[PDB]
């Protein structure tokens, strides 16, 4: 196989939303 | 944080009638005192209370102060409109006079009487709720501009030493009289360049080619062109009347306009509407001299400081995509690191963007190293003149009467100091000005 | 219930919606002895703050209920401390302890939770510092510009340069990048939050949708 990274555009939006939820986690965590 | 507005002879009540009427409409308040909004809500969105006093009956009058000289001029502003004035705040000169349109006339009356026009202004002030710094309008060579808002300038410093004084300065003589009018102009950039903290020069130039592309009748001038003037000067408050919350007050705005004072006056750029599109060319368009209110042929100016608001159907994205032109087009200020600022939107709500409107409008203003257009016209004007006597010998009045002598050291000294104003215009934009600044430390 | 007014009011209170004015007037007074918190032990006199609060308490708008149930408490934790438990927010390796909040009635606190009063109260709490600072700066440059000491005259280019002019070339500097970044705070991330909120309001079909929104920008405020 061809030694690729998946999709770029993907990989940012879940880095985005994985930040996100960090966020929000640290939060819901106690709230 | 109250403004009180002093308008000097024609200059400042002519455009003061025709502002306090665009005022009038923008917060629909009323020509004549009157609120025009309905009495279906109790709550509003805007901000009246610094240019508008309410009474206990919501009717409303400016924060204003018309000048004293020109008791005729007075009268047309407060007969015409009337009931959106206060008459009872306005000082009338002590002789019911003006002894010509010059620096001595006006300068003498108000320092024979600087305590009354003092006490008209230092009363209103005591009946409002913090007093902002003094709004001044004014022809800076006529006998209400050059004499009288020359003195107002020094008798404010001393009363008031604690306040910012700002001040709008229209075009020097438009005509041969020149030769006479850049004495007067010379003595009132002299008070002018030592007390105000900040100014803005507006040219005739462009009064009169806005004119001749907005109007259907091409020949108008200084009137009527008072009210595109006065549409123009309205972007010095909406932040405040239409209120926002990046450049809302006076000392949180000329901290930004003019870092370094002595450099006092902007030159405006606006794209003129009754009373085109996008914050991309909103801005863009704005680049462009022939928008300029101080036009020249310096179509590649440096700057020293450069300021925005734009109005209206506002897209963020746009003004990101209008930045390339801060980076490609203004000449740095390699002497100080500037940068261009700006702020947006709050479209007055009772004359709201229109359904399919996604027109903006906005001023931009900045401190301009090319400006001296507007200023050597009376600098190397008067002196040639005066160096063979001066040519206003007919208007010896108080301090040009009082000695042949005064008279002559008043004009030369004076044009030392618009020197000043004229050799710091071209200093700083070298960066062996301030380089040494920081090198040397 | 006006859900409309009583969140443009929340946002009034915790974005800086349309209050340059007010954040002005708040600090106007009040940073006489703001100054002086970080500088005290936590028996400091936040009373007299309080006090200034409650008078303009008095003074308010009968029918602007979230100003009329907006109160100030203070911390011993300051900001960039209390943020240490954010995990994007690295801590020092302390200026301001102040924060606002408010008691919301059951039929806005399902909406008004208390997720969303944090987040709120630690967004102002960023804008109210900012400010804070960016005026301080602001009037020290009416300071510089009015004083008589800062106008002196004929003494050395040495000095000229080294004390005036240099201040200024400073001064400027700070002031444009303070005011840069408050400007792109509200231009390019408040105002597209209360902009999405306020197309989330053409008549919305989902009570949800609204209440996610909300949460979604408080977050895409905190993740800036
Ligand atoms: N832009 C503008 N300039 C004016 C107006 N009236 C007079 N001027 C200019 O102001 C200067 C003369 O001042 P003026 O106000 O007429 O004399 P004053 O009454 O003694 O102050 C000249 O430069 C005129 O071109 C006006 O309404 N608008």
């Amino acid at each position: 196989d061809v030694p690729m990274s998946q999709p770029l555009k993907e990989q940012e939006v879940r880095e985005h939303q994985m930040k996100k939820e960090r966020f929000d986690r640290a939060l819901e965590s106690k709230l | 944080g109250e403004i009180i507005t002093l308008q000097a002879g024609q200059c400042g009540n002519h455009v003061g009638k025709f502002l306090w009427s665009q005022l009038a409409k923008e917060h629909a308040i009323g020509t004549d005192g009157l609120s025009q909004l309905p009495d279906s809500s109790t709550e509003r969105d805007d901000d009246t209370k610094p240019f508008f006093r309410e009474n206990s009956r919501n009717k409303f009058t400016p924060r204003a102060i018309m000048m004293d000289s020109e008791p005729s001029v007075i009268a047309d502003v407060e007969n015409t409109f009337r009931g959106f004035f206060d008459p009872r705040n306005t000082w009338v000169a002590s002789d019911g006079a003006s002894a010509g349109n010059s620096w001595a006339n006006g300068y003498d009356i108000g320092t024979r009487n600087q305590d009354d026009i003092l006490n008209k202004i230092d009363k209103e002030i005591d009946s409002t709720d913090n007093f902002e710094g003094f709004q001044l309008l004014h022809s800076v060579a006529g006998g209400t501009g050059s004499g009288l808002g020359s003195n107002l300038l020094e008798a404010l410093c001393d009363r008031y030493p604690k306040k910012i004084l700002t001040t709008y300065s229209v075009f020097p003589a438009r005509s041969s009289e020149v030769v006479v009018q850049s004495y007067n102009t010379i003595l009132a950039l002299r008070r002018l360049i030592e007390d105000s903290d900040a100014t803005v020069v507006f040219d005739n130039a462009s009064l009169l080619n806005i004119s001749g592309k907005v109007f259907r009748n091409p020949n108008i001038d200084l009137q009527h062109t008072n009210q595109l003037i006065s549409t123009i000067i309205s972007s010095v408050t909406n932040s405040i009347r239409f209120p926002s919350y990046m450049y809302s007050s006076m000392s949180s705005i000329y901290s930004t306009l003019i870092p370094s004072p002595e450099l006092h006056f902007l030159s405006p750029s606006f794209t003129p509407f009754t009373s085109g599109h996008s914050s991309y060319d909103v801005m863009l368009d704005l680049l462009d001299p022939s928008n300029s209110l101080v036009s020249t042929a310096m179509n590649n100016p440096t700057y020293f400081n450069v300021y925005n608001t734009i109005i209206g159907n506002v897209e963020p994205r746009q003004i990101s995509r209008a930045m390339t032109k801060l980076q490609q087009r203004i000449k740095f200020p390699s002497w100080s690191s500037s940068a261009m600022h700006v702020n947006i939107g709050r479209r007055s709500p009772y004359l709201p963007l229109q359904p399919n409107e996604n027109e903006v409008s906005g001023m931009m203003l900045s401190n301009m190293s090319t400006v001296v257009n507007v200023f050597e016209n009376a600098c190397n004007t008067f002196d040639k003149v005066f160096a063979k006597g001066a040519f206003l010998n007919n208007y010896n009045v108080g301090d040009l009467f009082q000695s042949m002598q005064n008279v002559q050291d008043e004009f030369a000294e004076s044009r030392e100091v618009v020197q000043s104003l004229m050799e710091d215009y071209v200093a700083a934009e070298q960066d062996s000005y301030l380089d040494d600044v920081l090198v040397d430390d | 219930y006006d859900l409309i007014n009583v969140l443009k009011h929340l946002q009034q209170i915790f974005l800086g919606y349309q209050s340059g004015h007010n954040v002005l007037k708040f600090l106007t007074k009040n940073m006489g002895e703001l100054t002086k918190h970080y500088r005290n032990d936590n028996n400091a006199n936040y009373d007299k703050l309080l006090q200034n609060f409650e008078l303009e308490r008095q003074s308010e708008n009968p029918n602007n209920l979230m100003r009329q149930l907006l109160m100030i408490q203070f911390d011993t934790e300051t900001l960039p401390q209390v943020l240490s438990h954010y995990l994007q927010i690295y801590p020092e390796v302390a200026i301001y302890h102040l924060k606002f909040d408010i008691n919301i009635p059951y039929p806005l606190n399902i909406i008004i939770s208390r997720t969303c009063m944090i987040k709120y109260q630690i967004i102002l709490r960023y804008q109210l510092v900012l400010q804070y600072h960016s005026r301080l700066l602001d009037e020290t440059w009416m300071d510089l510009n009015k004083t008589p000491s800062w106008k002196y005259r004929g003494y050395s280019h040495t000095v000229k340069r080294r004390i005036v002019r240099a201040t200024r070339v400073l001064h400027a500097k700070m002031n444009h990048f303070i005011k840069t970044i408050m400007e792109y705070f509200n231009q390019n991330v408040i105002d597209k939050e209360v902009y999405s909120l306020e197309k989330c309001y053409r008549n919305p079909t989902l009570a949800v949708a609204i209440q996610n929104e909300l949460e979604g920008g408080l977050t895409n405020i905190m993740t800036n």
